[PDB]
C-alpha cells in the first residue's frame, strides 16, 4: 500500500554533452570572454560513487579542440595578410664568414615587394629557412604554401605562451573529476569527485613528446582505447617529468618593412655573431630511467618475455616526423631519433632541431600563418610529461607517431566526464495527497 | 539488547507539575519514534502521547492536549515528558514505549515495539 | 554539498534537495547551453505543476505504487540503495507513472472545481 | 492531441488543458525566437502567480461576472460555444477581467496576512 | 506607477507589489541580457519555492526575528521607514535570514510528509 | 488558379495543376572542363 | 506618450564619471559608425 511520491533535486546523472564555459586567471589564448575563476574553487568528494569513464568519448576533448582553433584563427584575422609575399624569390645560400656545415639551411632571397603606394615596389633581402621555400625552377624560390594557401601574418604583439584554461559546467551539468590513482582513462572509477570547473589546462601544442602537462600520482600510465589495435595511438603518462632545454642560439635580428597602408612585414634580417644550430638538451641517464619505467608498463600488456624496440618515426610531414613544439615564438621541429632508438630484452643528449616561419597547424590545408622571428637569442626549459607512441612475433616496436592535437587535450582531459543533471525522481512512500 | 529506564518524580500535590526523562539503549533513538502510556494501578493501559522519529511532530489524547509537552533530544538519547496541573486522574504508572508510528520512508508500524519499566506518577 | 549525497542512501539524501535545486539554475554556443538549460529547468517546473507539485521539492500523490515497477520493500529501496540505482532499476516505468500523475492532478483539479461549487 | 479540443465546445476542451500546457514550453533569430517564448511563457505564469493561480490549470478565483462583459447562460458558453468563440466575444474585456483579478489577490493576501497575526 | 512607492513607508509600498512584480519581467549583448534578466527572475521563483512561498508576494513564515538583525519597532520599520533604508541596515543579515528560511522549510516539508502518512 | 486580386493586372496568377507535364531538359554538348590556378589556394573552373 | 513616474521623497546619489552608460553609447555609436562603412567602397586603389 505505497504511493508515487515526485522528489525535485535527487542526486541522479546522465551522460551528456553540452557546452562549457572559458575561465581563466597581448596573448593568442587570453580571450576577454572567458569568465575570471574562482578563487578557491569547491571540489566534493563523492563518496560511495563508482562512474565508468570513457576518455576516448568524452565530448570534451572536441569542445577544447574547436575552441583552441576558434581562439587561434580570431587572434590571426585582425593581422597583416602578406598576400604581397607570394612572388619570385631570387636566392642564395646565407654564406656566413665561417664555415659550419649548415650551409643552405638560410637562404638570403632578394624579392620586389609592395609599399605604402602601388606605383612603386621595394626590393627587400630577407633570410628564409630551408624549410620555407621550394626552388621554381641565384636561383628562383617560391614560399612553400603560394602553391597550396595564402599567409596570413601571426601579430607580434601577441604571445604565443600557453597559459591555463579552466573549462566549467553550466548549470544544471557537472563535472566529474575521477582522481582514482592509476586510472587507464577507461572504466568504472572510484574516487570520483564533482567540480565546478577543471583543472588549468595549458594549451600545449606539440607532438611526439607531451610538453607541460600533469604527471600520473604513482607510477606510469599507459592509456590506449583498443591496446591491440595497431591504428590507435598510446598515451603515455610519466609520473616524473624529464626536463627538455631547447634553444635558438642564433642571435637573430630582425627587420621591419611597410608593404601597405597600415600593414607592416616582419621578417628575418640578419644573424649577429656565428650561425648556431636550434637544439634541445635531455639528460641521457633521465630519459634512459624514463624508458626502462615505460618498457616495464608496456611489457604488463605486451608479455613479461617479449622484447620492446624504440624506433624513429617511419615517415611523413616534418609535423609527424619530428617533435614539433612552439616556445620562445619559435616553431621548433626536433629529430629524437636519439631518444627512440634501442632494444629493450627481458652525461646529456642533444636533439639537432629546425626552424620554421610558414605553419600549417591544425592538420588543415589552405590555411597557413607565417611567424614573425623573435629578436635575439632564445631558451625554454620544459618538463616532458607524456609520451605519444604508435605500433606495428617476439619484438614489438614502437614510434613517436602523434600529430593529432585531439590526443595532447585527452591527456589532460582523460580524468573529467560531463554528466546532466536530472533533478526529478519517483519512489513508493507511504504518504497519500489528501 | 533494548533497554529503557524511566527517571521521575514522586507525590506531587494536585495542580503541580512533574518532569519524567526516560533514557534509552540498545537502538539507534533517532530512528524510532516514542510513544508514553499510561496505566492506572486498577485500570488497563491507555495512549498518553506520541512524538516523531525527529521530535517535529507531537500527538497527543485531547484530555491531555493542555497539560502534557512530549519532548526528546536524539544527541543525548533520551525522552522527556513534561506534566502540569496534574489531576487526580492522572495518577498511574507511565511507561515509554518504542514505536507507534514511522516517518513515510519506513515500514508502517503503529504498534509499540519495545517498553521501559515504567515511572509512578502519584498525587 | 552539490552531489555530495550522491553515494548515500536515498533516505539521506532526501535531506539535500535544496543543494541540487539551489545548484540547478545558479557566443552563440554558451547562449543556445544558456537558453536550453533555462528551458529544461522550465519543462521540470511545468511537469511538477501539472502534477500539483509547483511548490514542493517532496511532494505526495494519489497515484498508487504498482509493485510490477519495483516490488522491493521501503528499507530495500531507502535504507539499502541510492537515487541512482533507484533511478537505473525503474528508468523504463517513469512516463507510465508520469502519465498517471498528470492523469490523477487533473482528476483532482475537477474534483476541487465541483466542491467549491456546492453553495 | 495537441488543440484537437479547438473546434470542441469549451466544456470538452476543459479536460485537455496538461496537452496545450505541456506544448507551450515543449543563429541569432532563432535564439531571439527562444528567448521570446521563455519570456511570453513566464509572463503568463507570473501572471496567474499574481491571481494565486501559480499551480492550477483550472483556478477558481472571487471576482464575479458582472454579467455586462457576456449575459450568456452556462449552457450557451459550456455545451453550445468553443474556445474560439468564448475569446472573440470578450476580446474587448479580458483588461478588466485581469485588474480585478490583481486586485482581488492582493486583498486576499492582505487578509490572509491579518488572519495569521491572530495570536 | 512601478517604484512610485520607493520613497513611501513600508507598509504604504507593500500594497503595490504587483506593480512591481509585473514590470520585472515584463545582438549577442541584447540577448545575453535577456538571458541573465531570465535567469535572475528564475533564481528569485526558485529561492521563494525552497522558502514554500512559490505563489505569494507576501508571505509569512515559521523564522523568529533574533532582534540582532534589528531591534526597531514595527511603527519604526513600517510606519517610520522605507524599503531602501530597510534594505540598507540588514544588508549584513540576509544570507543568514535566508538559511535560516531554507532550512524552516525543509523541517516543514519533512513535517507534511509524515502527516500525511499517518493513515 | 490563385491571385491576390484576379481584376489586378499588376497582381500574378499562381496556377496549381491536378496532373504534372513531364518536362525533359538536356545540354548535348559534351563539355570538356579545364582548371588552372589563379592564387594561392585559389583555382579557376571554366569551359575548355 | 512615455511614462515618468516621480519618486517622492527618494534621494539618490548621482555620479556622471562613473556611469556606465558613457561607456555603452560610446561603444554603440563607433559599433553602429563600422557597421554603416563596411557595405561601402574601399578605396585601396587611391594609395597612389
Ligand atoms: C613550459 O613552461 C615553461 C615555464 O612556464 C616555459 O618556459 C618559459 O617560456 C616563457 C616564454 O618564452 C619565458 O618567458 C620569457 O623569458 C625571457 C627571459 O629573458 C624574456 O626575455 C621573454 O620576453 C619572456 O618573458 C619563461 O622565462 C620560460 N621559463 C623558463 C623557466 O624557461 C616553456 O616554454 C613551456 N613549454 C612550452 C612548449 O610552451
Ligand atoms: C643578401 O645578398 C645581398 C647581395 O649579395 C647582400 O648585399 C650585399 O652585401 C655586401 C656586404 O659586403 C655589399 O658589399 C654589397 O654591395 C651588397 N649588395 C647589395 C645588392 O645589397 C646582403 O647583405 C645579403 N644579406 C645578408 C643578410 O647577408
Ligand atoms: C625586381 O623587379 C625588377 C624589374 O623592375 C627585376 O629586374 C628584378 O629581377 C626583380 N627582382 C627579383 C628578385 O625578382
Ligand atoms: C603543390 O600542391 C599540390 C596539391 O595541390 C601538392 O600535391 C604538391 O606536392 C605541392 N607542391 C609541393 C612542392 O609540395
Ligand atoms: C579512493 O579514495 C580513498 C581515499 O582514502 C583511497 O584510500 C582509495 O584507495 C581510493 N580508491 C582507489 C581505487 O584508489
Ligand atoms: C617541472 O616539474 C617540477 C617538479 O617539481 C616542477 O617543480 C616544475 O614547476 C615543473 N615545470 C613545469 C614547467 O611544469
Ligand atoms: C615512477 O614509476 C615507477 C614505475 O613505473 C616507480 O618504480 C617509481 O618509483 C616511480 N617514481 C615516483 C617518484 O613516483
Ligand atoms: C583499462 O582498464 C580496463 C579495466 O576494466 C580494461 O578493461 C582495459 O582493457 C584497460 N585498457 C588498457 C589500454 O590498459
Ligand atoms: C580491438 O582490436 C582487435 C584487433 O587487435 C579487434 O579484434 C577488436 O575487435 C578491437 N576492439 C575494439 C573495441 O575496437
Ligand atoms: C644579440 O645582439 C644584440 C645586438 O645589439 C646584443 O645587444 C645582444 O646582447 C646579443 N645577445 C646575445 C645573446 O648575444
Ligand atoms: C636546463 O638548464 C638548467 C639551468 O640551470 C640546468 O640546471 C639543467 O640541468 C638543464 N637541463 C638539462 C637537461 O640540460
Ligand atoms: C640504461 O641504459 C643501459 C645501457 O646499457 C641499459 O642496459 C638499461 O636497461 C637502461 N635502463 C636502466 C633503467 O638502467
Ligand atoms: C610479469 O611479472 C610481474 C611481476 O610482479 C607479475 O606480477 C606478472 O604476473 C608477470 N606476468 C606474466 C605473464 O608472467
Ligand atoms: C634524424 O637523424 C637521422 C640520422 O640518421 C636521419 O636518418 C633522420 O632522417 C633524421 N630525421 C629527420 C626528420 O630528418
Ligand atoms: C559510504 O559507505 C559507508 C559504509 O561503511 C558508510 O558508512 C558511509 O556513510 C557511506 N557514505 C555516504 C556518503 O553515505
Ligand atoms: C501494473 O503494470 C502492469 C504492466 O504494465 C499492468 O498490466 C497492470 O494493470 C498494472 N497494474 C496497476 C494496478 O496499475
Ligand atoms: C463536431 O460537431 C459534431 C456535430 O455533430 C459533433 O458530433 C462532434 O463531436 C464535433 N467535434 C468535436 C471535436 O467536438
Ligand atoms: C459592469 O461593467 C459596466 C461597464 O464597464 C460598469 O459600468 C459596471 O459598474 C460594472 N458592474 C460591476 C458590478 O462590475
Ligand atoms: C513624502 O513625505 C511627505 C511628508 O509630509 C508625505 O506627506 C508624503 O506622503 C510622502 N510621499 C510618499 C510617496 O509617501
Ligand atoms: C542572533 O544572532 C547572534 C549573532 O549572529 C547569534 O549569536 C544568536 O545566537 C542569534 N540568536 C538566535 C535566536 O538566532
Ligand atoms: C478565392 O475564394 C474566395 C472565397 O471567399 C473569393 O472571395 C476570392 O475572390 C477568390 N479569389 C480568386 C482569385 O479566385
Ligand atoms: C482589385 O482590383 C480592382 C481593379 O481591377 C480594384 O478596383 C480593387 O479595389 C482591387 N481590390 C483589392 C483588394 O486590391
Ligand atoms: C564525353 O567525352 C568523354 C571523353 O573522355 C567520354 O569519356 C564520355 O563518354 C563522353 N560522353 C558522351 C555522352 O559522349
Amino acid at each position: 500500500n505505497l504511493w508515487v511520491t515526485v522528489y525535485y533535486g535527487v542526486p541522479v546523472w546522465k551522460d551528456a554533452e553540452t557546452t562549457l564555459f572559458c575561465a581563466s586567471d597581448h596573448n593568442v589564448w587570453a580571450t576577454h570572454a572567458c569568465v575570471p575563476t574562482d578563487p578557491n574553487p569547491q571540489e566534493i568528494h563523492l563518496e560511495n560513487v563508482t562512474e565508468e569513464f570513457n576518455m576516448w568519448k568524452n565530448n570534451m576533448v572536441e569542445q577544447m579542440h574547436e575552441d583552441i582553433i576558434s581562439l587561434w584563427d580570431q587572434s590571426l584575422k585582425p593581422c597583416v595578410k602578406l598576400t604581397p609575399l607570394c612572388v619570385t624569390l631570387q636566392c642564395t645560400n646565407y654564406a656566413p664568414k665561417l664555415r659550419s656545415m649548415m650551409r643552405g639551411e638560410i637562404k638570403n632571397c632578394s624579392f620586389n615587394m609592395t609599399t605604402e603606394l602601388r606605383d612603386k615596389k621595394q626590393k627587400v633581402y630577407s633570410l628564409f629557412y630551408r624549410l620555407d621555400v621550394v626552388q621554381i625552377n641565384n636561383k628562383e624560390y617560391r614560399l612553400i604554401n603560394c602553391n597550396t594557401s595564402a599567409i596570413t601574418q601571426a601579430c607580434p604583439k601577441v604571445s604565443f605562451e600557453p597559459i591555463p584554461i579552466h573549462y566549467c559546467a553550466p548549470a544544471g551539468f557537472a563535472i566529474l573529476k575521477c582522481k582514482d590513482k592509476k586510472f587507464n582513462g577507461t572504466g568504472p572509477c572510484q574516487n570520483v569527485s564533482t567540480v565546478q570547473c577543471t583543472h588549468g589546462i595549458k594549451p600545449v601544442v606539440s607532438t611526439q613528446l607531451l610538453l607541460n602537462g600533469s604527471l600520473a600520482e604513482e607510477e606510469v600510465i599507459i592509456r590506449s582505447e583498443n591496446i591491440t589495435n595497431n591504428a590507435k595511438n598510446i598515451l603515455v603518462q610519466l609520473n616524473t617529468s624529464v626536463q627538455i632545454n631547447c634553444t635558438r642560439p642564433s642571435n637573430n635580428t630582425v627587420k621591419s618593412i611597410r608593404i601597405g597602408p597600415g600593414q607592416a612585414f616582419y621578417y628575418f634580417g640578419d644573424v649577429l655573431g656565428h650561425v648556431r644550430m636550434a637544439h634541445c638538451n635531455i639528460s641521457k641517464a633521465t630519459w634512459n630511467e624514463t624508458l626502462g619505467k615505460v618498457v616495464k608498463q608496456l611489457r604488463k600488456h605486451f608479455g613479461n618475455n617479449t622484447i620492446i624496440r624504440f624506433a624513429q618515426s617511419s615517415g611523413g610531414d616534418l609535423e609527424v616526423t619530428t617533435h614539433s613544439f612552439n616556445c620562445g615564438g619559435e616553431f621548433f621541429y626536433c629529430n629524437t631519433s636519439g631518444l627512440f632508438n634501442s632494444t629493450w630484452i627481458s652525461d646529456s643528449l642533444i636533439l639537432p632541431c629546425w626552424i620554421k616561419q610558414i605553419i600549417n597547424m591544425w592538420q588543415r590545408i589552405g590555411q597557413a600563418m607565417y611567424a614573425p622571428p623573435i629578436q635575439g637569442v632564445i631558451r625554454c626549459v620544459s618538463n616532458i610529461t607524456g609520451l605519444i607512441l604508435t605500433r606495428d612475433s617476439t619484438t614489438e616496436t614502437f614510434r613517436p607517431g602523434g600529430g593529432d592535437m585531439r590526443d595532447n587535450w585527452r591527456s589532460e582531459l582523460y580524468k573529467y566526464k560531463v554528466v546532466k543533471i536530472e533533478p526529478l525522481g519517483v519512489a513508493p512512500t507511504r504518504c497519500k495527497r489528501r | 539488547e533494548v533497554q529503557l529506564v524511566e527517571t521521575g518524580g514522586g507525590l506531587v500535590q494536585p495542580g503541580g507539575s512533574l518532569k519524567l526523562s526516560c533514557r534509552a539503549s540498545g537502538y539507534t533513538f533517532s530512528s524510532f519514534a516514542m510513544s508514553w502510556v499510561r496505566q492506572a494501578p486498577g485500570k488497563g493501559l491507555e495512549w498518553v502521547s506520541l512524538i516523531n522519529d525527529r521530535g517535529g511532530l507531537t500527538f497527543y489524547v485531547d484530555s491531555v492536549k493542555g497539560r502534557f509537552t512530549i519532548s526528546r533530544d536524539n544527541s543525548k538519547n533520551t525522552l522527556s515528558l513534561q506534566m502540569h496541573s496534574l489531576r487526580d486522574g492522572d495518577t498511574a504508572v507511565y511507561y515509554c514505549a518504542t514505536g507507534g508510528m514511522s516517518s513515510a520512508l519506513q515500514s508502517s508500524k503503529y504498534y509499540f515495539d519495545f517498553w521501559g519499566q515504567g515511572a509512578l506518577v502519584t498525587v | 554539498g552539490f552531489l555530495g549525497a550522491a553515494g548515500s542512501t536515498m533516505g539521506a539524501a532526501s535531506m539535500t534537495l535544496t543543494v541540487q535545486a539551489r545548484n540547478l539554475l545558479s557566443g552563440i554556443k554558451q547562449l543556445q547551453a544558456r537558453v536550453l538549460a533555462v528551458e529544461h529547468y522550465l519543462r521540470d517546473q511545468q511537469l511538477l505543476g501539472i502534477w500539483g507539485c509547483s511548490g514542493k521539492l517532496i511532494c505526495c500523490t494519489n497515484v498508487p505504487w504498482n509493485s510490477s515497477w519495483s516490488n522491493r520493500n521501503l528499507s530495500e529501496i531507502w535504507d539499502n540503495m541510492t537515487w541512482l540505482q533507484w533511478d537505473k532499476e525503474i528508468s523504463n516505468y517513469t512516463q507510465i507513472i508520469y502519465g498517471l500523475l498528470e492523469e490523477s492532478q487533473n482528476q483532482q483539479e475537477k474534483n476541487e472545481q465541483d466542491l467549491l461549487a456546492l453553495d
